[PDB]
C-alpha cells in the first residue's frame, strides 16, 4: 500500500519544487528536503512495521508488502510492487543518499534549480521503482526512467570548469552504454515471456509466473547472458566500465548526482533478484566466468585507481573494484557471502558517498581537482582531510567500519565455494590498501606543490560536517554492530539461495 | 573482574576526545587527556591482575554483544583474560604508560600533539582488542588496528615525504602479512566452523584424525601472518626504514605493541602449532635466520635507531626460535624483559637526539659520556640487558630459559645459532656504544627512564609470567647442564663485550683495516642494505606494479570498448559518400538495387 507512495513521492515532490520556484528561488532545495525526507521516513516506518528480524525464509515469492495494478492488460503487464528484506534495505540506503544529495546541493542558488531537483527527485524515484517493481517490464521501465535525468544533470548542470563538448560526451557515452544493455534486457524479458507463453498459454509479465518455467539450456544461458551484460555495464563489470569514471569526472560538483542514481547498487539487485532465480542453471554455469569477470575488474580498478591523478576517477575505480568484490560473491551460492555482499554494498554506498562529498568540498575550496597541483592539505583545512582519512581508512578495508565486515563475509563465504578466487581477491584487498595510501599521500601529505595549497583554506560549515559526521557514524555502526542489517535482510538472502541450490 | 572492557574503553575514549580537540585545547589539557586514560588504563589493568590472582588464576570471559550471525557463522564480541592475556596486558599498558609520560615530556612545543596522542591511545585501545580477544576476528581487528596506528605514528612527520614513503611501506608489508593471516581464517573457518581459540584446541583432533593437510595450511598462513606482523622473514623489511618516525612512536612498536602480535598469535594458538610439528620447526628457523641476519646487520649499521631496530629483530627471531623450541614461557618472559629494556634503549637515544643537536651519524658523536651520564648509564645498563649481561640483566635470565628449552628439546643448531647472535649482539651494542660515547666530545621523563633503569636489571627478572595452565611447561634440563650452558651464555657474552672494547674503544686501525678492505666493504654494503631484501623487494614486486600501473594508464580495456564507436563514425563517413547529390548517380543507385533484389530473389526462388 505505501510502495506506490514511496515511487510517486519523490515524483510529486519534483513537481512541486519545479513549480515553487517562481515562490523564491531558495524554495525548491526545501520542498527536496521534505519530500526525501518523508521518502525516508515512511521507508523507516516500514522498516518498522516490517517485522523482518523474526521473518523466517518460505521460499520465493515471500513479500512482506505488496501492490498491484493492471498498467497493459493486453500483455499482462501491470503496476506490481513489493517490499521484503533485502529491497527496503537498498530503499532505506536510496532514501538516505538522496537526503545527503540534496543537502549536498544547498548552496545552489543558480536561476534553474528547480530542473535541477526534479531531475534529482526522478532519478531516486527511478532507483526506488527499480528497487521495488516485480514486474519485468515496469522494472525495466524504471531502469531505463532513472536515466534521461542524469544525463541531462550530467550535460547541463556538469562540471562548470570544463568545456561543454567533454560533458556531451561523458553523458552520451553514459547513456548509450545503459540503453544499449538495458535493450538487450528487454529483449531477454520478452523472449522469457514468449517461452512462457509458448509453455503454458497466459499473458504474463510476473517475476512470479516467470520462475516456474520450462525450458532447455542454452537458451537460458542466452537470456542470462543478455541479463548479466545489462547488470556488468550498470554494476560496472569489465570492459563495460569507462562510463563510470566518464560520467563521474564531469558530473555536477557537488557531487549530489553521485550519490543519486550511480551509488545505488541496481545491478547486484537486479542479480540476486532476478539472475539466480529466473536461471539458477545458467547462473550456475557462468559462475567461473562471473568471478573471473570480478577478480580482473577488481585488480584493473586497483591498477586504474593507483594510476589516476584524478580523484573522482580514483573513487570511480576503487568502486569498480568492490563491485567486482559483490559480483564474486553473488554467484557463489553461499548465504555468508550473499549477506556479506549486501553488507558491503550498503557500506560502499556510504564510505563512497563520503568521498565524493568530500572531494566536491576540496574542490570548491581549492577550485582544482589535479593531485599534482596540491600536498601538505592537512595544515591548510580544518576538518576534510582528518574525515578523508578516515573515508579511505574505510575504502581499504579495516574493521571498525562496514566495508571490511562485508567484504570478509563475502571472502569467507566464496573460500567455502572457491579457493583460488578468494585468495586472488584477498591480494586486491592488498592493492585496495595500496590506493588508498597512495589516495592520501598525494593529496593531503607532503608539501604543497602549487600555490593554491600553500594558503589556508576556509573551514566546514555545520551542514556539509553533519551530513560527513553522520556518514562516519553510520559506518562506524555497521562496522561494530551490523546485526540488525543482517537480520532484516535475512529472509530474502535465504530464499534466493535456496532457489539457488535446490534446482542446481 | 568485570571491568575488562575498561582497558578498551578508556583509551577509545582519550582517542576520540583527543581527536575531536583538533588541538584547540592547551598542551597541559591534551597530556593530561592522552596519559591519564593510559594511566587509568594501566590501573585497571593492575586491578584485573589482582582480582585474578585473588580467585586462584581462573581464565575468565566478558561477552558483550554477538558481532556477526549467520548460520553457523558467529563472531561475537567477547574478551577473555587468562595468564598470557593478563601478562602482555600489564606489558602493554605500563610500558605505554612510562612511554606516554615520556612523550608528554618529549613533544612539548610540537604540532600535532593532540593528533600524536589520540593515535598513541588508538594503538594501546587497538592492542589490548589484540590481546584480549576471545576468536581470531576480533584479534584481526585488533591486528589491522596497530597496523593503521602504526602507519601514523610512523609517517607523523606528513611534511617530509620520506616518512611518508615509509609509512606506506610499512601498511603494506603489514598488510600483506594480515593478508597471509585472514588465510589462516579461512581455512579454519572453513574446516573448523568456528573461530574460538578453545573451540579450535577442542574440535581440531577430531576434524584432522584423518588428513593434516588444511590444518598445516592454516598454521603455515598464522606464521605468515606472524612474520608480517614481527618482522621477520620473508616480511622484515619496514623495520629499518619504519625508523623514521618519533621516538615514542618506536618505542610503543618495537617494545609494547607492534612486534609482539606475532609472538601472541604463535603463543595463543599454541594448540594448533602443536599438532603440526614441522610448522613449528620452521618457526625456529625462521627465529634463527632472523636473529642472525638482524645481527649481521646490526654490526654495520651508521645509526642509532637502525641498530635498535635491527636489535629488536634479532631478539623477535630469538623469541620465535623459543615458541619453535616449545619453549613458550621462555618466549613470554623474554617478551616482557626485552619490552622494558628496549623501551628503554628507545627513550634514551630519544633523549640523546633531543640534546645533540639533530639527527647525525654515530662517527660524529664521540665522548658523550661527560655531557650526558644520566642517559649514558640508561644506555649501559639497556646494553648490558640486550647483550644478556650475566647475574645482573634479565635478558641474561630470559635468554638462559630460551637457550635451556632450545637444547632440551634436541635443537642443537637452534642453540648454536642464539649463541652466535648473542656474541653479534653484545658486539654491535657495546659497537654503537662505544662508538657513540667513548673517544672526543665534537620529573615527567625522568620517572620512567627510573622505572626502566630498574626493570632492566634483575628485578624485571623477578617478575614471574604467570603462565601455569595457559602454556605447556618447558622440559627441564639436568642441573649441571644448564650450569654448563649458563656459563657458556655467560663466556659468550662477556667476550662479545671484551672484543667490542678491543675493537672499537680506542683508535679504531684494525677495524678500519676491516672496513676499507674490498671483501669487507663489500660485506658491509651487504649488510648495511639488509641483505639486499628492499632491493629484491623493489625489483620484484614495486617495479612491475609501476610497469603495470603506468602501462594501463590509458585505459585499453576502454578503447577496446572504443573500437566500435570509431568503426560506426568510419562507417558512416563511407556511407555519406554516396550523397554526392548527382540526380544521374541516384537513377544509377535505383537501378543498381533493382539489379540487386532482382537478382536476389531469382537465386534464392
Ligand atoms: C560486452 C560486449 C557485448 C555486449 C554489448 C552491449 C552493448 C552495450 C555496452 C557497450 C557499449 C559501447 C558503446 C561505445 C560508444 C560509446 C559512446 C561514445 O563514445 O560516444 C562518443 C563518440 C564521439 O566522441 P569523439 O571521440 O569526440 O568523436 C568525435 C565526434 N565528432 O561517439 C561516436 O564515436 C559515435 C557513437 C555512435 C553510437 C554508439 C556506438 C554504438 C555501436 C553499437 C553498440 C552495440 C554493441 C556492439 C558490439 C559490442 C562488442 C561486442
Ligand atoms: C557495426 C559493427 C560493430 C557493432 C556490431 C558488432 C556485433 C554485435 C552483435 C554481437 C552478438 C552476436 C550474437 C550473439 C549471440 C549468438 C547466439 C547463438 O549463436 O546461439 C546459438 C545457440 C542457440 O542455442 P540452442 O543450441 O539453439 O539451444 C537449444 C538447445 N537446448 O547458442 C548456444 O548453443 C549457446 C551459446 C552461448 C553463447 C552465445 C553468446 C556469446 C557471446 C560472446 C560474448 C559475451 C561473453 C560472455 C559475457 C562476458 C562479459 C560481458
Ligand atoms: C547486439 C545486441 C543484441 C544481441 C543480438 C540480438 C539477439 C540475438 C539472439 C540470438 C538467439 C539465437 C537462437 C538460436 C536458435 C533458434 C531456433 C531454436 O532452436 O529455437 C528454440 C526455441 C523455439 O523452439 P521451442 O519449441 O520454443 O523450444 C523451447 C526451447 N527451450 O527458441 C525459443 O524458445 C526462443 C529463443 C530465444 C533465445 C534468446 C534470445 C535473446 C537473448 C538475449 C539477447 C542476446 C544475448 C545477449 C547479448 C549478446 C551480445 C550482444
Ligand atoms: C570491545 C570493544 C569495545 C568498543 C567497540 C567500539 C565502540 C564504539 C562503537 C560501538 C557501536 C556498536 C555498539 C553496539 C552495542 C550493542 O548493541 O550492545 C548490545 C549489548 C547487549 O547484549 P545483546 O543485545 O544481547 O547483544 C547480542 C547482540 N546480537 O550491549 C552491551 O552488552 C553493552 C555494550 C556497551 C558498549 C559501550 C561502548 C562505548 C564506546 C565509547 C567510545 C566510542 C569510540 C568511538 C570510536 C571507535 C573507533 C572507530
Ligand atoms: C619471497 C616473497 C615473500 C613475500 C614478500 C611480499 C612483499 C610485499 C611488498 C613489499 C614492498 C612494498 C613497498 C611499498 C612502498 C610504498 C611507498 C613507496 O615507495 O611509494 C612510492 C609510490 C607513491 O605513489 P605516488 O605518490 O603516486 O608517486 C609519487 C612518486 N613516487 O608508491 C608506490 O610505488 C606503491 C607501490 C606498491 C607496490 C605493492 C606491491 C604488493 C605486492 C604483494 C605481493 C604478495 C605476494 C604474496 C606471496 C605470493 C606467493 C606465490
Ligand atoms: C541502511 C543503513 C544502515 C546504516 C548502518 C546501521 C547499523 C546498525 C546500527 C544500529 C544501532 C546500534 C547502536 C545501538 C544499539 C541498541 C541496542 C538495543 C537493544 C539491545
Amino acid at each position: 500500500m505505501l510502495l506506490p507512495w514511496l515511487i510517486l513521492i519523490p515524483f510529486i515532490g519534483g513537481f512541486l519544487c519545479w513549480q515553487t520556484e517562481r515562490f523564491g528561488v531558495k524554495v525548491p532545495r526545501w520542498i527536496a528536503l521534505i519530500t526525501m525526507g518523508l521518502t525516508l521516513a515512511l521507508s523507516l516506518q516500514l522498516w518498522l512495521q516490517g517485522g523482518y528480524s523474526l521473518t523466517q525464509s518460505a521460499g520465493i515469492p515471500q513479500w512482506q508488502s505488496e501492490f498491484d495494478m493492471p498498467w497493459i492488460p493486453r500483455f499482462g503487464i501491470s503496476i506490481h510492487l513489493a517490499i521484503d528484506g533485502l529491497s527496503l534495505l537498498m530503499v532505506v540506503l536510496t532514501g538516505l543518499l538522496g537526503v545527503l544529495a540534496v543537502l549536498c546541493s544547498w548552496k545552489e542558488i543558480e536561476k534553474y534549480q528547480g530542473f535541477f531537483h526534479l531531475n534529482l527527485m526522478w532519478i531516486l524515484g527511478g532507483v526506488i521503482g527499480v528497487f521495488l517493481a516485480i514486474d519485468m517490464f515496469l522494472f525495466f521501465f524504471f531502469w531505463e526512467m532513472m536515466l534521461v535525468p542524469m544525463y541531462f544533470l550530467i550535460a547541463l548542470w556538469g562540471h562548470k570548469a570544463s568545456d561543454g563538448k567533454t560533458r556531451i560526451t561523458a553523458a552520451t557515452k553514459f547513456f548509450i552504454y545503459t540503453q544499449a544493455s538495458g535493450l538487450v534486457m528487454l529483449i531477454a524479458i520478452l523472449a522469457l515471456v514468449f517461452v512462457h507463453y509458448n509453455a503454458t498459454g497466459v499473458w504474463t509479465f510476473n517475476y512470479e509466473e516467470l520462475l516456474n518455467t520450462p525450458m532447455s539450456s542454452g537458451v537460458e544461458y542466452l537470456l542470462m547472458l543478455g541479463f548479466f551484460i545489462a547488470f556488468a555495464v550498470k554494476m560496472p563489470v569489465v570492459p563495460l566500465h569507462g562510463w563510470l569514471p566518464d560520467a563521474h569526472s564531469q558530473a555536477p560538483t557537488a557531487g549530489s548526482v553521485d550519490l543519486a542514481g550511480i551509488l545505488l547498487k541496481t545491478a547486484a539487485y537486479g542479480l540476486l533478484r532476478f539472475s539466480l532465480p529466473l536461471f539458477p542453471n545458467a547462473s550456475a554455469e557462468f559462475a567461473p566466468i562471473a568471478m573471473w569477470l570480478g577478480v580482473i575488474g577488481i585488480f584493473y580498478g586497483a591498477w586504474m585507481a593507483f594510476a589516476q591523478t584524478d580523484i573522482k576517477r580514483l573513487i570511480a575505480y576503487t568502486s569498480v573494484s568492490h563491485m567486482g568484490f559483490v559480483l564474486i560473491a553473488i554467484y557463489t551460492g553461499s548465504q555468508l557471502a550473499y549477506q556479506g555482499a549486501v553488507i558491503q554494498m550498503i557500506a560502499h554506498g556510504l564510505s563512497a558517498a563520503g568521498l565524493f562529498i568530500l572531494c566536491g568540498q576540496l574542490y570548491e575550496r581549492i577550485h582544482t581537482r589535479d593531485m599534482r597541483m596540491m600536498g601538505g592539505l592537512w595544515s591548510k583545512m580544518k576538518w576534510l582531510p582528518a574525515l578523508s582519512l578516515f573515508f579511505a581508512v574505510a575504502t581499504l578495508g579495516m574493521p571498525g567500519t562496514g566495508n571490511f565486515v562485508g567484504e570478509f563475509m563475502i571472502l569467507f563465504g566464496s573460500f567455502q565455494v572457491v579457493p583460488v578466487i578468494t585468495v586472488i581477491s584477498t591480494f586486491g584487498l592488498v592493492f585496495a590498501s595500496v590506493y588508498s595510501l597512495a589516495m592520501l599521500h598525494r593529496a593531503y601529505f607532503g608539501k604543497a606543490k602549487s600555490q593554491i595549497a600553500s594558503q589556508e583554506l576556509p573551514g566546514m560549515s555545520l551542514r556539509e560536517l553533519f551530513m560527513i559526521l553522520l556518514l562516519v557514524v553510520l559506518l562506524v555502526l555497521l562496522g561494530f554492530y551490523p546485526q540488525p542489517i543482517l537480520d532484516t535482510s535475512h529472509s530474502a538472502i535465504g530464499n534466493i539461495q535456496q532457489w539457488f541450490v535446490n534446482s542446481v | 573482574m568485570n571491568m575488562l572492557a575498561l582497558t578498551i574503553i578508556l583509551p577509545l575514549i582519550g582517542f576520540v576526545l583527543l581527536a575531536f580537540s583538533r588541538g584547540r585545547w592547551s598542551e597541559n589539557v591534551s597530556a593530561i587527556v592522552g596519559v591519564g586514560s593510559v594511566g587509568l588504563a594501566a590501573l585497571v589493568t593492575a586491578f584485573i591482575g589482582v582480582d585474578f590472582f585473588a580467585n586462584g588464576e581462573q581464565t575468565y570471559s566478558q561477552p558483550l554483544w554477538t558481532w556477526m550471525s549467520v548460520g553457523d557463522f558467529n563472531i561475537g564480541f567477547n574478551l577473555v583474560l587468562d595468564g598470557l592475556s593478563l601478562t602482555m596486558l600489564s606489558v602493554v599498558t605500563g610500558v605505554g604508560f612510562l612511554i606516554h609520560m615520556y612523550a608528554s615530556w618529549y613533544m612539548r612545543g610540537e604540532e600535532g600533539y593532540s593528533r600524536f596522542f589520540a593515535y598513541t591511545n588508538l594503538f594501546i585501545a587497538s592492542m589490548v582488542v589484540l590481546v584480549l580477544a576471545d576468536n581470531l576476528l576480533l584479534m584481526y581487528l585488533g591486528w589491522e588496528g596497530v597496523g593503521l596506528c602504526s602507519y601514523l605514528l610512523i609517517g607523523f612527520y606528513y611534511t617530509d615525504p620520506k616518512n611518508g614513503a615509509a609509512a606506506m611501506k610499512a601498511f603494506v608489508v603489514t598488510r600483506v602479512g594480515d593478508v597471509f593471516l585472514a588465510f589462516a581464517l579461512f581455512i579454519l573457518y572453513n574446516e573448523l566452523g568456528t573461530l574460538n581459540f578453545r573451540e579450535m584446541v577442542e574440535l581440531a583432533p577430531a576434524h584432522f584424525a584423518d588428513g593434516n593437510n588444511m590444518l598445516m595450511w592454516a598454521t603455515l598462513m598464522l606464521l605468515g601472518g606472524a612474520v608480517g606482523k614481527s618482522a621477520q622473514l620473508p616480511l622484515q623489511t619496514w623495520l629499518a626504514d619504519a625508523m623514521a618516525g618519533p621516538t615514542p612512536v618506536s618505542a610503543l612498536i618495537h617494545a609494547a605493541t607492534m612486534v609482539t602480535a606475532g609472538v601472541y598469535l604463535i603463543a595463543r594458538t599454541h594448540g594448533l602449532f602443536l599438532m603440526t610439528p614441522e610448522v613449528l620447526h620452521l618457526v625456529g628457523i625462521v627465529g634463527a635466520v632472523t636473529l642472525l641476519l638482524a645481527g649481521f646487520a646490526a654490526l654495520v649499521q651508521t645509526d642509532i635507531k637502525r641498530v635498535l631496530a635491527y636489535s629488536t629483530m634479532s631478539q623477535i627471531g630469538y623469541m620465535f626460535l623459543a615458541l619453535g623450541v616449545q619453549a613458550w614461557d621462555a618466549a613470554i618472559f623474554h617478551l616482557m624483559t626485552h619490552a622494558f629494556f628496549k623501551a628503554l634503549l628507545f627513550l634514551a637515544s630519544g633523549s640523546v637526539i633531543l640534546a645533540c643537536h639533530h639527527e647525525q651519524n654515530i662517527f660524529k658523536m664521540g665522548g658523550l659520556r661527560k655531557s650526558i651520564p644520566l642517559v649514558y648509564l640508561c644506555f649501559l645498563v639497556g646494553g648490558a640487558a640486550l647483550s644478556a649481561l650475566p647475574l645482573v640483566t634479565a635478558g641474561f635470565f630470559s635468554k638462559d630459559e630460551i637457550l635451556a628449552g632450545a637444547m632440551a628439546n634436541g635443537h642443537i643448531n637452534l642453540m648454536v645459532a642464539g649463541l652466535v647472535g648473542a656474541f653479534m649482539t653484545s658486539l654491535y651494542t657495546f659497537r654503537m656504544i662505544f662508538i657513540v660515547f667513548h673517544g672526543k666530545e665534537q620529573v615527567t621523563h625522568s620517572l620512567p627512564l627510573i622505572v626502566l633503569l630498574i626493570l632492566s636489571t634483575f628485578v624485571g627478572a623477578l617478575i614471574v609470567p604467570p603462565l601455569q595452565g595457559v602454556l605447556p611447561q618447558t622440559t627441564e634440563l639436568a642441573h649441571g647442564s644448564m650450569l654448563t650452558l649458563e656459563i657458556t651464555s655467560g663466556v659468550v657474552a662477556v667476550v662479545g663485550i671484551l672484543l667490542a672494547a678491543w675493537l672499537w674503544l680506542g683508535k679504531r686501525t684494525l677495524v678500519t683495516s676491516i672496513a676499507n678492505s674490498a671483501p669487507g666493504r663489500l660485506l658491509g654494503t651487504w649488510w648495511y642494505n639488509a641483505w639486499g631484501f628492499d632491493w629484491l623487494y623493489d625489483k620484484v614486486f614495486v617495479k612491475p606494479f609501476l610497469g603495470i600501473a603506468w602501462l594501463l594508464k590509458r585505459d585499453p580495456l576502454n578503447s577496446m570498448m572504443n573500437i566500435p564507436a570509431v568503426l560506426s563514425r568510419f562507417a558512416g563517413k563511407g556511407l555519406l559518400l554516396s550523397e554526392n547529390g548527382y540526380l544521374r548517380w541516384y537513377v544509377a543507385s535505383m537501378s543498381i538495387g533493382a539489379v540487386v533484389v532482382l537478382a536476389l530473389l531469382m537465386v534464392l526462388r
